[PDB]
């Protein structure tokens, strides 16, 4: 009854969760022209400013992912922002979807660190200026954290959009309860919901930039 | 095309193929895109009208849940 | 980075106003003597 | 079914073959996890 | 029931970990105030670090709300 | 927690892969930045 | 152990003297300087400079600009562009010119020529607090 | 009886998480004193960062009163 | 009566939240001693930020004493 | 009786609030050392801040001992 | 009966050790902001330490989260 | 006997307030290093502040161990 | 049983000591950024102090994880 | 029995005190890197404080690992 906005949506027995995951790309029109409209002029600028941010820090092999790590910050920042609409089912609150964006991009990042350049990837586990006599303890950290980075991504994003929606939905129910009670209090609980919606707008973008930065930093440490 | 027709045969006149109704969306998209989005000096209302038709859809499947929270019973 | 450095000035221009301010607050017994021992006469071509 | 080659795979050809080759090796790992998680449930 | 009663103790104890991330957001947004009064020309590059420090510290608090809700509701 | 109902996971995994890897990228390959002239 | 050197462009107050502490108004905030202080180098802002002789007896000059440079061998070189002892400044002109400076700012809006007013304002603001 | 009792043990133990927001607000308004004594010309630019760093502390302080509410009322 | 016994551990554990407002008033008046040593000319304006930063951190501390005095006396 | 057993865990948990006033006195008398080593000419004024800051820190720490000695003995 | 009830309390306590990493990652990215604003020509080498610090503080917090589950699920 | 067994909890939980002092002594003797690496000719007076701070925080770390020994044996 | 039950709250609360080594590794690797932004020509000697501080703070974390795995499987 | 059960909860909640001996050892060696990078001419005398601070904050951690091994083995 409380987690209702996270159950897979179905209308007329049809799994409507597919027309919701495939919609974000519909808000990004493209054109071959040279001078287009305001939408594609602002979007092609954001993609320019974004790609120059995540990708500048990479070498030539890391920059071959400049289509992936840009088409990923565009898909997470548009799925989150389409979740703040009323009653909307944002599929980034799903541990299934988030585990499907996290494991491949991570596994495909350490594999290229183990299928090639492996002898160099063996040197990140042991920092440069490290004395020896307590190495058999540090080996646990750099591996067990590596083995849990793919689950850090998918849960840092799941637990931040879920908890952001749960809070806005509870504080919302508060204003509904104090509506039939002292009303000058309703307006102070509501203005908390407004400052909270401006926060959930920012955390809708920040959680997209951090997800695609930590996938970038994993890549930078394997190319 | 409709908005000037009057017959119930038009419902069966159309091309109801897997490629048929797609061309009715791809033409229904370019008729909208060209009207509100694909103009210089376009306004934000080309988008805030898609979201408004995306909430009504996000609410339509979410009505089977909100009905358990009515504050009346009649 | 102070505000004047953001405003284009340099520490020489900063010091010229701070030192002018001290002399402008000197008393008349010393203000005449102090102004000519530090006044400027050089000129740019 | 043409232009599914030209519009849909001709562009993605240099990526789906060379660049994302190790992605799929990871995407197999993921599919093994999802089925296993659903197998124990 | 002692099993359903022990859920409220763990769930209420699990969410104490949000005290950590509530104290690391004051360090970040406190360091931004210090680091911006020393090089106010870097205003945009510092704020791009207050953001990464915000989300990576706050994330560690929600890992406690995860177990606060994994216990309280989903056993 | 309804995220744990693993019966509707393949309904979230496949339409994501069909978007993050084929539809969103295809629309990026259409966004090109030409080099400036003399 | 300390080798002070306090000198105006036209006057020398100390030279190689062995004082125990100096309190200078650096732009990055004032600090006191005893022997073996960490090597630094700064630039002053209008304010006092208290010099503590070995006898514990002070000496208070009002520098206006310059650059102090504590060195690795405990040597100090404080150079003030205009260092007048407090027995030469007056309180009336400081408070007055500060008002002539403050009142002239609000009538100005250009970033450059208003920046020169705030520097004159703080130079006079640091004056009233030094006298009394 | 134990079910309605195990809530005060879980509710009170959940409003501890706002301790982190008492230290995060200290470090924020503690760096506004250090950052303003360094650049007293940015008094209005820094103070707007302190209000931002202070508001974001209530954010992580509310995530606790939520789980302190659910345990208490909406079990 | 396991009811009023759990109202003791509630107030007893809900008052641990004051450990934040004890280490937040330490960083406000601690960083006032540091910030005032650098620019002692602003003694007045710094102390007006300490009182503002001490209260905003102590408020988040009294809210725990207000909660501990609800689970104990009100209900 | 269980109340006599709950008053012990209620008090033994309230005294954890003192852990704040123990890290908040190390930040006041730790920022007097950093603040005095810089400007040692203000020793008689930096100190009279490290007494206000030390009294306003143990105050929020002795509340948690007053609460302990209010649960343990005095109802 | 109680052997499972204790696995909801022992797991709710183990997961509060993550609060030590919500404050660690804040200190790491609260120093990448200060340290940068002083020497902004070492951005490539400071960030390479903020990541080493973010990974080593998070690696301690996730030990708690692993003992949280290794108690709640394995034994 | 539920009370004699409760004393082992209230006395084992009161002694975690010591973790506040132990963190406010590393701040003091970590500020004595930052304040002595700047003005080392003050080593005498700094160390007479790193003892007033060490003996004022570690007094709060003893008020906790005072209640830990007040519940464990004095009752 | 009540032994196999309480040995889960014990080994589940003993592992909160890792919350120390979470914020001790965040300060060591946080101040290493500030120690390097100041004197980058000592990068080899600084990083050898960070690894000493990372191995001595984490060792206090292991001493807690060592106890939790002592009152669980050893005895 | 009920005692041998609570003896594990008290000895577990007491060794959380090490969480303050892990944030101290972190701050001491966090200032040894900052203090030595500022004045590397004092390497031997700054390090002679970072051993005192290491031993004095870790002495409050032993006070908790001692009261843990008192309820656990002595009584
Ligand atoms: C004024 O205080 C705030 N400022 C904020 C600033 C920014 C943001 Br984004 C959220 C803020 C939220 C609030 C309160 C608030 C007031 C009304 C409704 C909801 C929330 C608060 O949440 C305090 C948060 N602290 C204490 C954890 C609160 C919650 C519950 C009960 C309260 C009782 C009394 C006082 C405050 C109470």
């Amino acid at each position: 009854n409380l987690f209702a906005s996270f159950i897979a949506p179905t209308i007329l027995g049809l799994p409507a969760a597919v027309l919701i995951i495939l919609f974000p790309p519909l808000l990004i029109p493209t054109s071959k022209y040279l001078i287009n409209n305001r939408l594609i002029t602002t979007q092609q600028w954001l993609i320019k400013l974004t790609s120059k941010q995540m990708m500048t820090m990479h070498n030539t092999k890391g920059r071959t992912w400049s289509l992936m790590l840009v088409s990923l910050i565009i898909f997470i920042a548009t799925t989150n922002l389409l979740g703040l609409l009323p009653h909307s089912f944002t599929p980034t609150t799903q541990l299934s979807m988030n585990l499907a964006m996290a494991i491949p991009l991570w596994a495909g990042t350490v594999i290229m660190g183990f299928r090639s350049k492996i002898k160099n990837a063996l040197a990140h586990f042991l920092p440069q200026g490290t004395p020896t006599p307590l190495i058999p303890m540090l080996v646990i950290i750099e591996t067990i954290s590596l083995l849990i980075q793919p689950m850090a991504l998918a849960v840092r994003l799941t637990a931040n959009i879920t908890a952001g929606h749960l809070l806005m939905h509870l504080i919302g129910s508060a204003t509904l309860a104090m509506s039939t009670i002292n009303l000058p209090s309703t307006l102070i609980i509501f203005t908390i919901l407004i400052l909270l919606t401006i926060l959930e707008i920012a955390v809708a973008l920040i959680q997209a930039y951090v997800f695609t930065l930590l996938v970038s930093l994993y890549l930078h440490d394997n190319t | 095309e409709v908005k000037l027709g009057e017959l119930p045969s038009w419902i069966l006149m159309r091309d109801f193929s897997p490629s048929g109704i797609f061309g009715a969306f791809q033409r229904g998209y370019y008729r909208y895109y060209n009207k509100y989005i694909n103009v210089k000096k376009g306004s934000i209302s080309g988008i805030t009208m898609v979201l408004a038709c995306y909430v009504l859809f996000s609410y339509s499947f979410s009505y089977k849940h909100l009905k358990h929270e009515r504050l009346r019973k009649y | 980075v102070a505000y004047w450095r953001q405003a284009g000035l340099s520490y020489i221009r900063y010091s010229q106003i701070c030192a002018k301010a001290v002399r402008d607050a000197l008393k008349t017994e010393f203000k005449a003597n102090a102004e000519k021992t530090s006044g400027s006469n050089v000129k740019i071509v | 079914l043409q232009s599914i080659i030209k519009n849909i795979w001709i562009p993605m050809k240099p990526y789906y073959t060379k660049v994302y080759q190790e992605i799929w090796i990871g995407m197999g790992l993921m599919g093994f996890i999802v089925y296993k998680i659903r197998a124990a449930d | 029931d002692i099993d359903t009663a022990a859920k409220f103790i763990g769930a209420g104890a699990a969410t104490v970990g949000v005290a950590g991330s509530g104290a690391g957001i004051g360090t970040v947004f406190g360091s931004l105030i210090i680091g911006y009064a020393r090089n106010p020309s870097l205003k945009q590059q510092l704020f791009s670090y207050a953001i990464l420090g915000f989300a990576l510290s706050e994330a560690m608090g929600l890992f406690c709300l995860m177990v606060a809700f994994l216990i309280l509701f989903a056993m | 927690m309804p995220q744990l109902n693993t019966t509707v996971w393949p309904t979230m995994i496949t339409p994501m892969l069909l978007t993050l890897f084929l539809i969103t990228q295809l629309k990026m390959l259409n966004t090109n930045y030409h080099l400036p002239p003399s | 152990q300390m080798s002070f050197t306090f000198a105006s462009p036209t006057q020398v107050f100390f030279n190689g003297a062995n004082v125990r502490q100096v309190d200078v108004p650096t732009l990055t905030g004032a600090f006191g300087i005893l022997a073996a202080h960490v090597p630094t180098l700064q630039v002053l802002r209008p304010g006092l400079v208290v010099v503590h002789a070995e006898d514990g007896t002070t000496s208070k000059y009002f520098v206006s600009s310059g650059s102090i440079a504590v060195n690795a061998d405990s040597s100090v070189q404080l150079l003030a562009e205009e260092a007048v002892t407090l027995d030469m400044l007056d309180l009336g002109a400081a408070k007055a010119n500060l008002e002539k400076a403050q009142a002239e700012l609000v009538g100005t809006a250009d970033e450059a020529t208003r920046a020169e007013i705030q520097i004159r304002i703080e130079a006079n603001e640091a004056l009233v607090k030094a006298l009394e």
